[PDB]
């Protein structure tokens, strides 16, 4: 359909002209608002103090990575290289060879923490269910050498906290 | 098959043939080729003689009015032997609908600027100088945008690796911001997805 | 109209830098990956250039 | 109080939205465990792959090309133009 | 943690001192909570 | 040559290693032919496969599990 | 500083005063976008359409995961599209918040923006929420919506929405009729011509200027047509008449997510075929077929058949394309994106000549022009 | 070959037009290097002028001999005028870069298989 | 009316005659190009189709319908302009035959 806005005259008359003229010489229009709708200071504040008070967050948020394990633990990564192909920055990269039992696993897993982009692409194409993105915003370090992850950087980061993560799949994976 | 499949629609489909069927009638001396899209919506393959002529014919009538220029583009493809490829894309306000105009090119050959016809092919002619490397002859200005003061290659075209020539460092030696050639620090890996068994039969290629 | 009419076998020049004569090209049909039967991955000619070494970082 | 109609005096009144939420008449959690149903021809028996069939469709189809009473048919019909909508539209 | 009678700033934490290896209190960060609480403190439950 | 890099830092490197933490598994038995490995616990874990233990004494851990297994 | 999140270098010869002249130079933020959008495949190349602009963010991939469906020939479920309202109608509050302010933060202003970006904010967590992230987040797909959202965000919509139409009222008295900036901006920048046009501009530097079209309501795109809204509109062609449609269209929203709320159905998310939908992890997990097209979906694509298409929609500041050839295999071949600031500043030199400097720092401000978009 | 050329037509005019913009170029290089505060010796500014005009020399064809100029056109406007910081102009002497053996023995100790 | 509506123009003055004064001015300048190309035969056709509903009827709100323009006002400029291409056809000829086939497979997509 339509609309027309800032389509309209002015009266002309007398009666109005003063409105107008008791407003242009007056200034009791302009004093109106940033008279009055400033202040309104008298609200509370909004602020998250933060060093102690945090903010909301949802089970299916993004962040530092992990590798967890069962119960008694198998590293639950069984490398059948995914998580690396479906990577759009490409940031993965996975050296497997056979474990001396004979079961396969891992050499070098590394996940540049520049590079990755937080898909979430490869949280959701790992079938048995191993790499997984935490919760926690603990980051910063002062130099570029480090962010690089090996492995056996990874599996702590990510058995430092399995209470935080394990108990939020179960929230979430009944909606995927 | 209908739940889950996109339904069609003809009407569509029947005016898009005929509006079109006839202007390969009057302007014969130009338009080679015109066919419609299955999703109604029509290719006009033109030689590279009309392109401004043509546009103006489309420019104004009052059975085709085609005012708006949306989006000019090129593709590049090897083995046409005619390499580059032009598309103008244009709606007519009235008549609700789009056209658009193929006309091929080669790097040497000139081809002669639209900016007369409208002004909105202003920018998007500057433009493919610098990506491609076709040049439009008589152009108000002819100029470098998009890319930095140094890419004598034009990237967009299929010969370029990925990675530019000479990547860029900063040394303190003396005062300036200098250019090394690429070095880098992972190979870029090149994964290898395309599979075999020919899925579509309906585009099957010719026999040979 | 300036049809102007002549032969000049086509090249191009100046574009890329010491990679034109230092190379060779190669046009070859694929060969078919042997593990699997698919005929589909045929039938187009390509073309593939030589290769320099990749070292160890 | 004297500092409660003091806010009220200016910017009409509000008292009912208000820009913290922060008091109650928010959602708690995610108390209930769901689920999602899955509809769309996922029994058996009858649905039948080739009859779904999602791809698998021509080239577009060609118009006369190298190698009569026209009306100057349109690509389509004109626009008829718009209402003035009534809502307050001036 | 406050009587639910704010959102945001309802829930909230104090540190004391020298946890593990560390200096003593004006150095507070943020990343000392137990992971159990991220569960808690981030009112992701 | 290679080594002068962490001088001073320490390290990093697994404490625990699963090259053989297995074989201390109390590698169970059935009384049956053909068994399934879900591992884990239910939908977390490797995909379903079963595996036959017919031999004399053996098993078969299915590869993806690791977890000694046989009658 | 007046780079709007941006940098560009501007080069002007003014005549004493009067500008007269002017000739940016854009290219600081190309980055090398459509000539690596042909070596990654279908899903593999989402994000960076996500990532070309900052600010809005389910409204771009709106309008490339509908330039995929078509080749396709294939719709989402019915549950599918009263997401893709319901987010995609509510980053318009994103885009009209911040080209209400982060425009008149030029004019000197301050709190307008520590007002507003408290809240803001509270729109942020949806994104957290419902997916993983912080502001990019890949959620649409070429199947519809990726996985469904918690038990919550009905009772955290509705009690947010409710308490909004008052913070665009402390932006308004705060701003229209107060007369510093009345008289910063009127009669100023005015293009009413036919060449507003001509140069084949988008919505709003339109729809603010009289000449009346609107691609929602001219053209579907996923059930959009069963709800009811007025498309505001404006007298002359100044600037200030387009800033008065970025207030009455954030109250137009609020319409539509108060009535994209009582409707939505119960049905599944993804597109049902499964050729095109990854299965849950249930079903990969347990029967054979789910791997098979679990495993072939993520390393090759769909396979999504030859031919061109083109295809738009209404972003937050003006239309969006795709113009998408595809050659009839897994990857694509030029996939080519049209964003404003091909049109919007390809009209600065020509709509300001005869105005002074210190316009034309609040000339930008009214097209909104966000770049790395002009990656374009 | 049929095509219209661009503005030359055999080989004259054309190379008429290499000499010409060569003094624009010649008539300025100086004037820069005191504008951009770059320390060189002029003369150098001289030389490397007429080390590119010589490079491409065995051209045989017009469109290219007018594509060339068209690159070469344009530079007098970024370069007369300022549109570079110092930075895109050093570019064309290669100051920091170690040199190339390009004889033989001096390579096959350093690199393997140019 | 006072409001020309899409704005940039402006409402002067005469309806009923300004157009018929066009199209009887497009009428016969489009006779001069030879009569073999449907160009006149498409061209006219709709003009004259067209000038049947300009006599006669008011108001000039009434002429709208039937014909279907913008505003009045606009459609003038819809009837300019046709001649400006008209008064050039003649200069470059559409109606000769077809030169310069392309190299005999070009247009065939999946390479
Ligand atoms: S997690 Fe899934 S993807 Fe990452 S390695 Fe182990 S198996 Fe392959
Ligand atoms: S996190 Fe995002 S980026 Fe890093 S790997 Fe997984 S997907 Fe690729």
């Amino acid at each position: 359909t339509y609309k027309y806005v800032n389509l309209r005259e002015p009266s002309m008359d007398m009666k109005s002209v003063t409105d107008r003229a008791a407003q242009t010489l007056l200034w009791t229009e302009l004093i109106r608002g940033l008279g009055m709708t400033l202040s309104y200071l008298f609200r509370e504040p909004a602020t998250i103090n933060y060093p102690f008070e945090k903010g909301p967050l949802s089970p299916r948020f993004r962040g530092e990575h992990a590798l967890r394990r069962y119960p008694s633990g198998e590293e639950r990564c069984i490398a059948c290289k995914l998580c690396e192909a479906v990577c759009p920055a490409q940031a993965i990269t996975i050296e497997a060879e056979p474990r001396a039992d004979g079961s396969r696993r891992t050499t070098r897993y590394d996940i540049d923490m520049t590079k990755c982009i937080y898909c979430g692409f490869c949280q959701e194409a790992c079938p048995v269910d191993a790499i997984v993105e935490g919760p926690n915003f603990e980051f910063s370090t002062e130099t570029h050498e480090e962010l690089l992850y090996n492995k056996e950087k990874l599996l702590n980061n990510g058995d430092k906290w399995e209470a935080e993560i394990a108990a939020n799949i179960q929230a979430d994976y009944l909606y995927r | 098959t209908r739940p889950t499949v996109r339904p069609r629609n003809d009407v569509a489909h029947k005016q898009l043939s005929a509006f079109g069927e006839y202007v390969a009638e009057i302007l014969p001396k130009y338009v080679q080729q015109v066919q419609v899209s299955c999703f109604n919506e029509l290719e006009i393959c033109i030689h590279p003689d009309g392109v401004i002529p043509v546009l103006t014919f489309l420019r104004d009538h009052s059975n085709a009015q085609f005012k708006s220029l949306a989006d000019l583009t090129a593709v590049d493809i090897p083995t046409r032997q005619n390499r580059f490829e032009i598309v103008y894309n244009l709606l007519s306000l009235r008549f609700n609908s789009r056209i658009r105009v193929k006309t091929y090119t080669d790097e040497l050959t000139p081809i002669e600027s639209s900016v007369p016809v409208y002004k909105a092919a202003n920018w998007y002619e500057r433009e493919i100088w610098d990506m491609f490397g076709v040049f439009f002859a008589n152009h108000p200005d002819l100029r470098r945008i998009l890319t930095d003061y140094g890419f004598e290659g034009h990237p967009f075209r299929k010969d370029f690796p990925l990675s530019g020539y000479v990547e860029l460092r900063y040394d303190d030696e003396v005062k300036r911001v200098v250019a090394e050639p690429v070095e880098l620090a992972q190979e870029f890996r090149k994964f290898d997805l395309n599979s075999p068994w020919e899925a579509f039969p309906a585009y099957r290629q010719p026999p040979e | 109209i300036t049809v102007d009419e002549k032969l000049d076998i086509t090249t191009i020049t100046g574009v890329p830098e010491e990679h034109i004569k230092t190379r060779k090209a190669r046009i070859f049909v694929p060969a078919r990956n042997n593990m699997q039967s698919g005929v589909n991955n045929t039938k187009k000619w390509k073309m593939e250039f030589d290769t320099r070494e990749r070292w160890e970082n | 109080r004297f500092i409660q109609w003091l806010r009220n005096w200016a910017s009409g009144r509000d008292l009912q939205a208000k820009l913290q939420l922060r008091y109650q008449e928010i959602s708690k959690r995610t108390q209930p465990p769901p689920k999602l149903p899955v509809g769309p021809s996922h029994k058996l028996s009858n649905n039948y792959y080739c009859t779904r069939d999602g791809r698998r469709e021509a080239m577009p189809p060609s118009i006369v090309m190298s190698s009569s009473e026209k009306k100057a048919v349109s690509p389509a019909p004109p626009i008829k133009r718009w209402e003035l909508s009534q809502d307050e539209p001036y | 943690e406050d009587n639910k009678q704010f959102f945001g700033r309802h829930r909230w934490v104090i540190y004391t001192t020298e946890m593990n290896g560390k200096n003593t209190f004006w150095d507070v960060d943020g990343s000392m909570v137990p992971p159990e609480w991220h569960r808690w403190l981030h009112c992701m439950t | 040559y290679r080594k002068v890099r962490f001088v001073g830092r320490q390290k990093e490197v697994n404490e625990n290693f699963a090259i053989d933490l297995i074989a201390e598994q109390p590698v169970s038995q059935v009384g049956s032919r053909v068994i399934s490995c879900d591992g884990g616990g239910g939908a977390l874990g490797h995909p379903r496969v079963y595996i036959n233990l017919d031999k004399e004494t053996k098993t078969g851990t299915c590869g993806y599990c690791g977890l000694q297994f046989r009658q | 500083h007046p780079a709007a999140h941006g940098v560009l270098r501007l080069v002007m010869e003014l005549s004493g005063e009067m500008v007269r002249k002017c000739d940016p130079h854009i290219g600081l933020l190309h980055r090398g976008t459509e000539k690596l959008i042909e070596y990654k495949t279908y899903l593999q190349a989402l994000p960076y359409f996500d990532r070309l602009d900052y600010v809005s963010m389910m409204c771009n991939e709106q309008a490339y995961s509908l330039a995929v469906e078509k080749l396709l020939n294939i719709q989402p479920p019915p549950r599918a599209q009263w997401i893709r309202v319901l987010f995609g109608e509510i980053t318009r509050l994103l885009n009209h918040i911040m080209a209400v302010t982060t425009h008149a933060l030029d004019i000197g202003a301050m709190t307008p923006f520590f007002w507003m970006f408290e809240e803001r904010e509270k729109m942020f967590e949806f994104y957290e929420r419902v997916s993983g992230a912080r502001m990019h987040a890949a959620y649409v797909r070429p199947g519809g919506v990726h996985q469904d959202l918690p038990l919550g965000l009905m009772d955290d919509i509705y009690e947010f929405s409710k308490n909004f139409s008052l913070r665009i009222d402390e932006l308004e008295e705060m701003l229209t009729n107060n007369r510093i900036w009345r008289n910063r901006t009127v009669d100023i920048g005015i293009v009413t011509a036919e060449d507003a046009l001509n140069y084949g501009f988008s919505g709003v530097m339109l729809r603010g200027s009289g000449i009346q079209w609107d691609l929602r309501k001219t053209q579907p795109y996923d059930v959009y047509d069963q709800v009811e809204f007025d498309v505001p509109i404006g007298s002359r062609g100044d600037c200030y008449d387009r800033y008065l449609c970025r207030v009455e269209e954030m109250r137009q929203s609020i319409r539509i997510i108060s009535q994209c709320l009582n409707k939505m159905p119960p049905g599944e998310i993804k597109v049902d075929d499964a050729k095109v939908s990854p299965p849950k992890r249930a079903e990969m997990k347990t029967s054979m077929e789910s791997l098979i097209h679990h495993f072939k979906l993520y390393t090759e694509g769909y396979q999504v058949p030859p031919g061109a298409t083109y295809t738009a929609i209404e972003a937050p500041k003006g239309e969006f394309g795709v113009y998408l050839v595809s050659d009839g295999s897994s990857r694509p071949y030029r996939c080519k994106i049209k964003a404003p600031g091909f049109a919007h500043l390809a009209g600065l030199d020509k709509m300001s000549k005869g105005h002074m400097l210190a316009d034309v720092v609040a000339i930008i401000g009214t097209q909104d022009i966000v770049f790395g978009e002009v990656d374009r | 070959t049929s095509v219209k050329p661009i503005f030359s037509r055999d080989m004259n005019e054309a190379k008429r037009r290499v000499r010409e913009l060569y003094r624009a170029w010649y008539r300025e290089v100086p004037n820069t290097v005191h504008l951009f505060q770059l320390d060189i010796s002029v003369k150098q500014g001289r030389d490397k002028v007429r080390e590119m005009f010589k490079k491409n020399a065995h051209i045989t064809d017009p469109r290219v001999v007018d594509l060339l100029v068209i690159k070469g056109k344009m530079e007098l406007e970024e370069t007369i005028k300022v549109w570079k910081q110092r930075t895109h102009v050093m570019r064309f002497f290669h100051e920091t870069e170690a040199p190339r053996p390009k004889d033989f023995l001096s390579k096959f100790y350093v690199g393997h298989d140019p | 009316k006072k409001t020309t509506g899409l704005v940039g123009l402006a409402v002067c003055e005469t309806p009923h005659e300004r157009l018929k004064i066009l199209y009887t001015k497009i009428l016969d300048v489009l006779g001069h190009i030879p009569k073999n190309a449907a160009y006149r035969k498409y061209t006219e056709q709709i003009t004259n189709e067209k000038l049947s509903m300009v006599k006669a009827e008011p108001d000039v709100k009434k002429l709208e319908e039937r014909l279907q323009g913008g505003q009045i006002e606009e459609v003038i400029l819809q009837a300019e302009n046709e001649l400006s291409l008209a008064r050039k056809m003649i200069q470059w000829k559409p109606w000769e035959p077809l030169v310069e086939e392309p190299p005999a497979s070009q247009w065939k997509w999946p390479i």
